[PDB]
RNA sequence: UUUUGUAUAAUGGGUCAGCGACUUAUAUUCUGUAGCAAGGUUAACCGAAUAGGGGAGCCGAAGGGAAACCGAGUCUUAACUGGGCGUUAAGUUGCAGGGUAUAGACCCGAAACCCGGUGAUCUAGCAGGUUGAAGGUUGGGUAACACUAACUGGAGGACCGGGGGUAGGCCAAUCAAACCGGGAGAUAGCUGGUUCUCCCCGAAAGCUAUUUAGGUAGCGCCUCGUGAAUUCAUCUCCGGGGGUAGAGCACUGUUUCGGCAAGGGUACCAACCCGAUGCAAACUGCGAAUACCGGAGAAUGUUAUCACGGGAGACACACGGCGGGUGCUAACGUCCGUCGUGAAGAGGGAAACAACCCAGACCGCCAGCUAAGGUCCCAAAGUCAUGGUUAAGUGGGAAACGAUGUGGGAAGGCCCAGACAGCCAGGAUGUUGGCUUAGAAGCAGCCAUCAUUUAAAGAAAGCGUAAUAGCUCACUGGUCGAGUCGGCCUGCGCGGAAGAUGUAACGGGGCUAAACCAUGCACCGAAGCUGCGGCAGCGACGCUUAUGCGUUGUUGGGUAGGGGAGCGUUCUGUAAGCCUG
RNA sequence: GUCUCCACCCGAGACUCAGUGAAAUUGAACUCGCUGUGAAGAUGCAGUGUACCCGCGGCAAGACGGAAAGACCCCGUGAACCUUUACUAUAGCUUGACACUGAACA
RNA sequence: CUUUAAUGUUUGAUGUUCUAACGUUGACCCGUAAUCCGGGUUGCGGACAGUGUCUGGUGGGUAGUUUGACUGGGGCGGUCUCCUCCUAAAGAGUAACGGAGGAGCACGAAGGUUGGCUAAUCCUGGUCGGACAUCAGGAGGUUAGUGCAAUGGCAUAAGCCAGCUUGACUGCGAGCGUGACGGCGCGAGCAGGUGCGAAAGCAGGUCAUAGUGAUCCGGUGGUUCUGAAUGGAAGGGCCAUCGCUCAACGGAUAAAAGGUACUCCGGGGAUAACAGGCUGAUACCGCCCAAGAGUUCAUAUCGACGGCGGUGUUUGGCACCUCGAUGUCGGCUCAUCACAUCCUGGGGCUGAAGUAGGUCCCAAGGGUAUGGCUGUUCGCCAUUUAAAGUGGUACGCGAGCUG
RNA sequence: UGCCUGGCGGCCGUAGCGCGGUGGUCCCACCUGACCCCAUGCCGAACUCAGAAGUGAAACGCCGUAGCGCCGAUGGUAGUGUGGGGUCUCCCCAUGCGAGAGUAGGGAACUGCCAGGCAA
């Protein structure tokens, strides 16, 4: 006995993994271990639009029904990984940014905790310009340096 | 769990004996062969009576199994 | 008004006078009517102009195919005996009307959305503390700074007990957002209203689908118009086929009896099976009654039948009967197939009660007949008759049970060789028993359940004694004696049948027959029928041929809905006419 | 009854918008009590009983009393609210390229 | 031209210096007795920062939306398509959150023709082998098998064996059944050419009934069909095929998750939180059977197991009127009424020598407390008396009072 | 015209099965060989090729056997359409139809055409 829900679930877990597949771009689909076939169908839904697209989709996922996708599933996990890693970096850079605008000192000690090598004097300094800049309605020049120097610390790091 | 009827297959007789039917008509609808072919009668791949001539259908008893045969006579 | 179903204690309205609810524009489909007629027709514009000019333009007279292309024929095919679509009917302009789509779109009743402002003299806001960098101060440092250890001011906008600004909190004391002008009279599968009259016809709450269940499109059904055949319906005859009731186990299951009894662990469980027993909506070797339609037939039914076009309504049905699914064979629970009722019909009777019984209203008459139901009175008729039943208010509630209440049916035994019961007498003695000896001796029990006198007495049935004892009864003599006992069918009754606003489970009076069983006579008894008169729709025959009918028969309950026919008022020409101080 | 341990009165604080000569209310009333039924609890239905007509002061058994198109609950391919790793997008953010943006040089 | 490079040209990147653009909320002077702004000089960085377009994700902080339908209150559970049997009441068809189930395959053969053949249910004999492996005979005649779960029928076998093949072909197809319709199924026969067969004949798929997805749109091949001045090309149309758990399967978007008891609006007794009546599985009271207990003895008292009367006081079903409102459970006063009588009076029975009593009939005229425990209806304990009885009346009365 | 035989049809269990008798005169079978036509998932087992030597074992046709299966009345009964009634989850009344099984009875099939031996 297997559950009529248990196999709609399975087919919108295919249809999804057929849609992020089509939306990953060519670099991802090259690394993708993709059939001839199934890489011909991806285009060619790519290159349709409209309920065709959608229903393309769906040829993709009911061929995944038969084809095997842990290949596939691994490969767009390692991917989704690495963005996430990325977007995850660049959150926290924004918020220690964030932090040593409203802040201030408070901030400086995790930013040297986080990298000793950061210089607490040039820290401080951007922190009262960028102060002074948003007093002054002026533009961020200071949290863009900020930024920047946080962004060149983590790269120094790793 | 159960409940699940399917649409009836409009099975039964639909040309009865004494009645003038034209060529190709349907004389029973039936899934097994209930009633068989006779003389100028003809049936389908799925067991479809039909007509091969216009006249009137007949109904007899023959055959070791005592089987009833539909015919057709030209009146 | 919503609900199938309303005064119901489901909605609503104080009255009066006035105001008010499907109009109008743009295109389309159809009906009536007028001209023209293979033509009709104008628009804008000109126009001393509601005339005339203006044929620009629009529609059919020939279409098929997506098109090329072909053509009274064309389309898929090499093309069909082919099949799809054309000709053998004439289109147009106006008017009036029935619908469709868009504009407010029959009208009223929302929240809410966007645009620009009135915004703060009420109120939320400078209340207050805190988070808190900014300034200063003191303190280490430094020539002096930065930083840091403590104090102060408090940014910040907030944290805390008018599309914004600042506890449905506040910005007119119901503001997590008011009012004004506009989109916008926004939209609403929702509430409510939709105003004069007459006549004819007059259904449904059903099937298919619905991001779909109270709504909608098609079908089902209703109305109006056109055309068409014993068209259709009841019934008689003829042709069929079911697997339903009934019956049954040929087959598939199911419970048991006795077995053959594999297998299982031989006093013990048991498969495939045998004959019977019952049962099966999911069994039919058999198989109905009904019903289905097809062919013929006299009769009747205003063609009650079918196809098309316009217009609807409806798309929540309930009760009763019939055979059922589910619920506990319980419902006024729910779902199925069919008829009736109501919805769409009041009547008379059941006291009142939609679904209970009789019965389909054109109107009028101070006439009679009659259906169901009644005839003692309320309240109209029998205080009716014939042969019976009831002693209990049974009738006028209720069931298993028990029964000398009562009248019969089949009968059994005993019966003047005097039946049962009465009136006078016996029921003596071992049987103080071996047995549990405690005394049970028959009267609680293992126990024989025997044995002389016998018209007659048991080794024992009750009352009665610690057991004895004593009094009755099994049976027996004297007198009378004719009927006596138990069970069933039993119809009518008895207790079971006791509850609360005041009798109340016959309507009451009140009935011992004025209650019940079967029959008759007649009577009463409806808006049913007939007797007379009057109005209207309908097919015809005899005129009239547009309307009167000599007339015949027939119909006239009606929601929604449809069709037909009319009245009231304002204004315009008729109307510089008529009435009118 | 000093006071506790609080509770009750005689007079104030704390807070508390009847007022016109009105009011909710009205379909119309010659507006009785019980029994049975009734879209189910009868002033109005069938049966039965009581009661001279109308005022004045009290009681309150009823007229499903009035004050809120439920303050209970649900429905709406209604609205609004907030929440987001629900969909579609945006303020801001950061990546690099393109002109503002150069001149000498390795 | 792959592999080479002094020499003449081009920009790209790294690194150093300068500033002439740029910034200067750096200073000084002037309009200006002017903290704004503008005109000039200078220092500091300087082609950096930022500026406008594109490019990447982050993105409810912010804007527009969504989260389907059915259900014995609701939530929750369960279903959304097709097919077989009964429900389904003997034409046909027929629903329910009914009872049993299967399917979203597969076969180039399991299809066609032609030519032939026919199991179990059991016994008999035999090495493994015995109830049942295979062999020979016998009652046997489809109950075997008929690819699927099931229905029918299949002996003329539609079941099994064997030579050859793709008619599972091409354009149709009068007519018939079905459905509102889309559409689906059958279908004699026409034109071409094929497979089997000497032929009458069959082959337009599987012995039939489930194996399914319409429309719009995309790929593939053709079609000059059209091709917007000409000839083309591009683009559009026609055919055949490949494309959807569009499983919400007649298929509203290619694209959507929670609640708001902070709520508003319109509606709902189609539908509830409470109340009468219709209902009676269950529960309560009484009785028959009542084995037997009660020294013994069925009824002084119980009386196993079943059975029968009254109650609706809880669990059981419609809401038939109540969302244009029925404010629920406690308490205070008023309670009338039935006796199935707490005692109070008249009484019968015994295991009633008398108080005492246990049981049962009539009797409603009389009355039937106070404190701890809970807001509680209800329920337990203590002290007196003759007792501190039960019920319904909207689980009474907030139009009598008290939250 | 009859005893019979082979083939083709109707009815197709009253028609079919168990028992005894009868037949090789026509027709039917077994049988010799199959090396040659053909055939076995091995085999002349089955089919088939030239014969008929011999017989009727078995089959096949006819008669009797009612023994079985089967058909089959009449009546009654269950049931059922119509209207009504009752102590109405059931039954009865008047009416129309009407069961199944069993029962009287029947039953060893009958019938049309063509071709052949015998007697006519």
């Amino acid at each position: 006995w297997v559950s009529k829900s248990e196999i709609k679930r399975d087919a919108e877990e295919l249809k999804r993994l057929g849609a992020e597949i089509v939306d990953l771009g060519k670099n991802a689909l090259d690394k993708i271990p993709l059939d001839a076939d199934l890489r011909a169908a991806i285009e060619l839904a790519q290159r349709i639009k409209m309920e065709g697209r959608r229903r393309q989709l769906q040829l993709i996922g009911k061929m995944l029904r038969q084809r095997d996708v842990e290949p596939i599933r691994q490969a767009l996990d390692k991917l989704k990984n690495r963005h996430n890693q990325q977007v995850v970096l660049f959150h926290k850079l924004e918020n220690l940014r964030d932090r040593l605008i409203d802040q201030g000192d408070d901030a400086i000690a995790e930013v040297l905790n986080l990298w000793p090598d950061a210089d607490r004097q040039q820290l401080r300094t951007l922190i009262r310009n960028a102060k002074k800049e948003k007093e002054g309605n002026k533009p961020p020049k200071s949290a863009r340096q900020i930024f920047q120097y946080l962004r060149e610390l983590a790269e120094n790091e790793g | 769990r159960n409940g699940r009827d399917s649409e009836a297959k409009r099975l039964g007789v639909k040309r009865f004996g004494g009645e003038s039917v034209l060529a190709g008509s349907i004389i029973v609808r039936q899934r097994g062969t209930k009633f068989h072919a006779g003389a100028n009668v003809g049936c389908g791949r799925d067991h479809t009576l039909f007509a091969k001539a216009d006249g009137k259908v007949k109904f007899e008893v023959k055959g070791p199994k005592n089987r009833k045969f539909i015919s057709i006579e030209a009146e």
